[PDB]
């Protein structure tokens, strides 16, 4: 959908790339919020259920401590945040790269400072009624 | 040579382009081309080049002919005038949507190119996925269509300012009478074909075009069964020729009584016919794409949501192995399929290119539509809005100068009051009169005035000048075979028509038209519905019925007044 | 150069990427080329002389073989292979 | 009125646009802002104003004229139709290179924008990072300048054909003789200037551009010391009004013998001053952006290379600091500073403002950069190229009527040989004879056709004419301050200027000029030298000197032959 086409075969190197991925942006997300020191490693993100739609669930873990799972609002925090940084990386546009649960929203478009129109129909206005009392005046000047 | 050609051009008007195309959509497309063909070739010849002969004959307004006639037969000029006068009103309203597009044309980016954002700023408004962009600006941005008849709301703000200020360009063009011209005309003939051009060359290169193209040539069989397309068809090609208006008989009085008129009359026709048949080429064209384009999404939403249900491989499932693929997946696992079968739809190219955009405004919501994907949009929106400017005024001048004239010669009033005065006098009337079509419900008021039970009374006074004219006034005493019609055309064959066939032709569908009337008994017209998006069909409040049988009434009772009011004076 | 503003800051972070991207470009060359599965990794990518400047020089080695360095010409096929999937990876544009 | 304006706009030429600018930009700019001001109100003015009377007076032609007054000086005339063919055979070259670079605007991309790679296909020829795109098209591709003078190549292919072209442009526009007009002149006039205010504004949109203004404006001291600033700000003068070619005179012939003939000389000589002063501002807004980038590259590059060498961190090294961290590096680590301080260079703002780019296709590589960065570059371009053929084929025409009108009295000859044979023998001759402008080395016998000994006969055509003038003939015996020229201009302090200071300042510059002659003993050509971008003087050859002497003793031994042809009636 994104590409069309010259897309990539999916292969086990793109998901080592998604993963190592995912942990450079959970490891922003500790150092730049909770001023913490956390190595991840991509063996820490445990993925499940692979489908040739590309379409699989994950999740991340403390660095060496599998009883330990990283609650689901950090991760969600995390992804928001790095995820400009992160579609580029694959050239998606985050139209083909939906989390289910995270939805985009950022810039609302409000360009209009003048209201153009209402301008534009008063020199209008101005010009028209400065005429029809011109002409009206030239033609009782004329009897 | 060519000057006589390019001041004949004239004859293109807003009812060529503005409003044949959406008759044509309406009636099925190639169903409607063969009677609009019947009837110039049986019905606008004969009346037309009669009117024009009669009009040079007869050196005096249209008044003077009925009491040269008979006084019994006056009053058809009065009943003109109302009917110009009744048609002026809601012919404004164009003109002010005219202006009021090309004021909004000035904004970047520009508007129904995208659509104003959801209020939570996560997506766009569910009317935009129901409505395209176009009708979303077309129905709630400058319209606020009320969702019924019944309902309806204050006068809004801007229409009304719009329509002001387009009648007072109309007073100044007719105050300064600066009419006469012999060297831009042809510059005001050229302007529009060769704006044309480009929306031409823009339509053929895009993709889908075709379709439209097959659609509105193909013609039908069930669409040619109803009998409401000829009656559209009559009155379409009487609005566009402008006969009975008084305007023509005016026209033919001012010029030399020495004029080969069948001539004109041909030429004029040709060129008129040629015309509508070009614009609804170009509108078609567009229309075409527009409704292949919507029935690719269906296709690619549908393929979507297969695709995300069953988590089939991306590419896999086409549109052309859909029906393999659905039977396929219905026997893998035909419980839950079945389940979701409701949730399912089916794309439908024939309904809905049949039934894309509908209403009035079509060519509004068509062109704009072409206009958001040209290279430089603001340009040529600016010269489509200019040329249907200047078509409105003057389209606007004439049927104004067919009011005023018969106003003119009131010298009783006139004394002791100016023509300008009373002429902006009329106008600010005019003005105050079409104020209903600025409320959230006053489109379908526009609608009425235009479509629906409107100018049909046109008909009626055509009938009455040619029964009066077949009697033994005509062709029998006086028309029979002079030589003063330029020794030339007398008496031909054509009379055929003109003293033979078309009377008859006009009782034909008039008979058919109120057999339908009674036997349905039922009226609808087109509703909005912003619920769903899509037009609607809904019935005529008892007081529409009231309004429509007074309008038509007003200009058919005259007749019978002059009768009594002529034999009151020979009583004595 | 590239990006002028918004150019994010280089911390240790960018060096775990870009060490894993290297190791993803080594994989898919030993893949689509010789026909073999290698399993590199990012502590596989040695690095050494880092310089404000984002200098630095780099190679790499065997899964667990330290005493094993892979040579450069392979090295530089494929980083040859994989520069424009490496380049949009940090924004650049193979100019910088 | 207006149309007398616009027939006045005549006077305008590619002396105006094509040459003016490219001189001041030779000499400094400001320095010979002031120089030429001087040079317009003392010269240009009475001189014009003083033969555009005689020739209303005297009411025939040149040659006619001076028999009329003596025998003595007969044969100038002669003078002028030589000067005028010398002219013509070097002048039809601009419309040549006018007509190839029209031809060539209309790929896409555009040539001149981006570079041809090197034969790697890895980076771009070493000639563009020396010389800028512009610069080597103009250079390599349509000139193939060789390096040196000496060096000589085969005839070209191009060239002489784009002459060949534009030779039978100009002789069917001979032949049509359509140049009796007084419509389409208003168009003719209103191109040059509406085209120049398009460049005007984006000028002054483009960054750096004040620079340029204020290096054209600002005046210097070295540069107005030498002499040869002035006498070729009065050659470009001359060759501008165009006194000295005959034409005039021939011109006020036909004018009636009724108008301000001073009226006519100013409102001609300011037309053509303001209209220089303008192209003169259009061209150096761009000049001095071009500058300004170079110099922003060379501080780049600079910048870059230290970064790079001592590792610094991107961003920190500033322009504004650049001296400050050159210091601070040189001293902490000398050693290996001082072995790579030959690879640092210095940007210098005037230095390379003054000398950016030079030579005589100045306006050729300057508007052209001023193209490529355009929205739409083909458009102006072609607007641009089409302004500078019209004006160029108008000054061909007035030219081509210079040269011919003397040969028509020829009836020796034109009694058994039609006028169009004539014509074209004439043509094909110049043409012939200006071959040697497409051959590879050409452009430096243009430069010499231009420059070096190029119209400086003119000064001593205007010097004997007005010592004619300043003899019994003028304001002793004839044309005696009489009343029948309108009354006006009779002992006026006017004749001053064309009695007392000019006839002095035609030889006040040319003793400077020839003292430096012959003090320096020195002459340089500038040269492409494509081994580094950058223009080189070399010394004329000898046979330049022989044959550019050659070329001013035709000249100037036309009016001994006439003194010996007289001197038999003079003995007896
Ligand atoms: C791994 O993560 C779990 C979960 O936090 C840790 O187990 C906790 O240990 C602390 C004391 O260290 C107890 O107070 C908690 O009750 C334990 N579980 C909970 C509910 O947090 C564990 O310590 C972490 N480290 C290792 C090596 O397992
Ligand atoms: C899509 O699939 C078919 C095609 O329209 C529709 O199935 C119809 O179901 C109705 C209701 O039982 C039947 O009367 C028709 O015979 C079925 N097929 C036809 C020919 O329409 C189904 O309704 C469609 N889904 C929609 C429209 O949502
Ligand atoms: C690790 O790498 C070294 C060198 O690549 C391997 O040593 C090879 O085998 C014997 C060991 O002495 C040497 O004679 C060879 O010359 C070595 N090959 C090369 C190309 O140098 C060593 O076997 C590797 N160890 C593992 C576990 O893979
Ligand atoms: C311009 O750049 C040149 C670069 O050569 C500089 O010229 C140097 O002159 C200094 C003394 O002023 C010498 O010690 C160097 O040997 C020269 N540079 C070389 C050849 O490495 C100079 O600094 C700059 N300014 C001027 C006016 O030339
Ligand atoms: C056809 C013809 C032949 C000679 S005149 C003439 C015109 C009548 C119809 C034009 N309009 C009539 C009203 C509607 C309008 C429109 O829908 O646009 C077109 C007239 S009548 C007075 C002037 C002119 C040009
Ligand atoms: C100034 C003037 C006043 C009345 S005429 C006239 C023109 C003489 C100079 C124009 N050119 C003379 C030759 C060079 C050329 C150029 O550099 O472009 C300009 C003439 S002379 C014959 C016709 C015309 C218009
Ligand atoms: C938008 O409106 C509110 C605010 O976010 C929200 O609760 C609701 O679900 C949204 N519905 C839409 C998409 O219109
Ligand atoms: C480019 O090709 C030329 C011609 O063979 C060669 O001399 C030069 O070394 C090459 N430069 C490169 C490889 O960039």
């Amino acid at each position: 959908s994104a590409l069309g086409d010259k897309a990539y075969e999916w292969n086990d190197n793109e998901m080592y790339l998604f993963r190592s991925s995912v942990a450079y942006a959970m490891r922003q997300y500790f150092l730049k919020v909770k001023n913490q020191m956390i190595l991840f490693g991509e063996e820490d993100v445990r993925v499940a259920n692979l489908k040739p739609r590309i379409s699989f669930n994950f999740f991340v873990t403390a660095p060496k401590n599998v009883s330990d799972i990283i609650p689901r609002t950090e991760v969600e925090k995390a992804i928001r945040m790095s995820r400009s940084r992160i579609n580029d990386a694959f050239r998606l546009n985050d139209n083909s790269l939906e989390f289910l649960g995270i939805q985009p929203t950022l810039g609302p478009p409000n360009q209009p400072p003048v209201s153009i129109w209402l301008i534009v129909f008063g020199v209008v206005m101005g010009v028209i009624v400065v005429g029809i009392v011109i002409l009206i005046f030239t033609g009782i000047r004329d009897r | 040579l060519q000057f006589v050609f390019a001041c004949t051009s004239y004859a293109v008007g807003l009812g060529n382009v503005w409003r044949f195309p959406y008759l044509c959509q309406m009636y099925g497309g190639g169903s409607f081309l063969v009677p609009y063909i019947i009837m110039l070739i049986v019905e606008g010849m004969p009346l037309l080049y009669l009117e024009l002969a009669v009009g040079q004959r007869m050196r005096q307004g249209s008044i003077g002919a009925w009491r040269t006639i008979s006084p019994y037969l006056s009053g058809v000029g009065v009943a003109s005038v109302v009917v110009s006068f009744f048609l002026s009103m809601y012919y404004n309203v164009i003109n002010a949507w005219a202006f009021w597009y090309l004021f909004h044309s000035f904004q970047d980016p520009l508007p129904w190119s995208v659509c104003p954002l959801n209020g939570n700023h996560t997506g766009y408004d569910e009317e935009c996925e129901k409505a395209s962009s176009t009708q979303y600006f077309w129905y709630r941005k400058t319209l606020n269509i009320s969702p019924s008849l019944q309902e309806n709301g204050g006068v809004q703000w801007e229409p009304a300012l719009c329509l002001l200020l387009a009648w007072l360009v109309v007073y100044l063009c007719i105050l300064r009478g600066t009419e006469s011209t012999g060297k831009v005309v042809y510059f005001t003939a050229s302007l529009p074909y060769c704006v044309l051009i480009i929306y031409l060359i823009r339509g053929l290169t895009l993709h889908g075009a075709t379709n439209g193209l097959m659609y509105m040539f193909t013609p039908k069989i069930e669409q040619l069964a109803n009998p409401k397309a000829w009656i559209n068809a009559a009155t379409q090609i009487f609005f566009s020729l402008g006969l009975g208006f008084g305007s023509l008989i005016a026209f033919a009085s001012y010029n030399e009584p020495s004029n080969n008129c069948q001539k004109h009359a041909i030429i004029v026709s040709l060129i008129n016919s040629f015309t509508s048949i070009f614009a609804s080429i170009v509108t078609f064209s567009i229309y075409g794409f527009k409704a292949t384009f919507n029935y690719e999404n269906c296709l690619k939403k549908v393929s979507l949501l297969l695709t995300n249900t069953f988590d089939l491989e991306d590419g896999f499932l086409t549109a052309s192995n859909l029906e393999q693929v659905k039977g396929y997946l219905a026997s893998a696992y035909p419980s839950k399929y079945s389940e979701m079968f409701p949730q399912i739809k089916n794309c439908s190219l024939e309904s809905e290119l049949d039934t894309a955009v509908q209403g009035t405004g079509l060519a509004f919501i068509v062109y704009t539509e072409a206009i958001k994907n040209m290279e430089v949009s603001q340009l040529w929106s600016v010269l489509y809005f200019f040329m249907l400017l200047m078509l409105g005024i003057g389209s606007m001048l004439g049927n104004t100068a067919a009011i005023l004239t018969p106003l003119t010669d009131s010298k009783i009033i006139s004394s002791h009051l100016p023509k300008e005065a009373i002429s902006g006098l009329v106008c600010l009337v005019n003005c105050a009169i079409g104020m209903v079509f600025t409320m959230e419900a006053g489109n379908y008021w526009f609608d009425i005035f235009n479509d629906y039970a409107a100018t049909l009374s046109l008909l009626l006074i055509v009938l009455v000048e040619t029964i009066a004219v077949c009697y033994v006034y005509g062709l029998r005493r006086f028309e029979s075979d002079l030589k003063a019609m330029t020794g030339r055309a007398v008496s031909w064959y054509w009379k055929v028509m003109w003293a033979g066939v078309s009377p008859l032709l006009i009782v034909s569908l008039f008979v058919f038209y109120l057999s339908d009337y009674i036997l349905t008994g039922t009226l609808k017209y087109q509703a909005w519905d912003a619920s769903q998006g899509q037009l609607v069909t809904k019935d005529y409040p008892a007081y529409a019925l009231a309004v429509i049988g007074l309008l038509v009434a007003s200009s058919t009772m005259c007749i019978p007044l002059a009768a009594l009011g002529t034999f009151v004076q020979r009583r004595l």
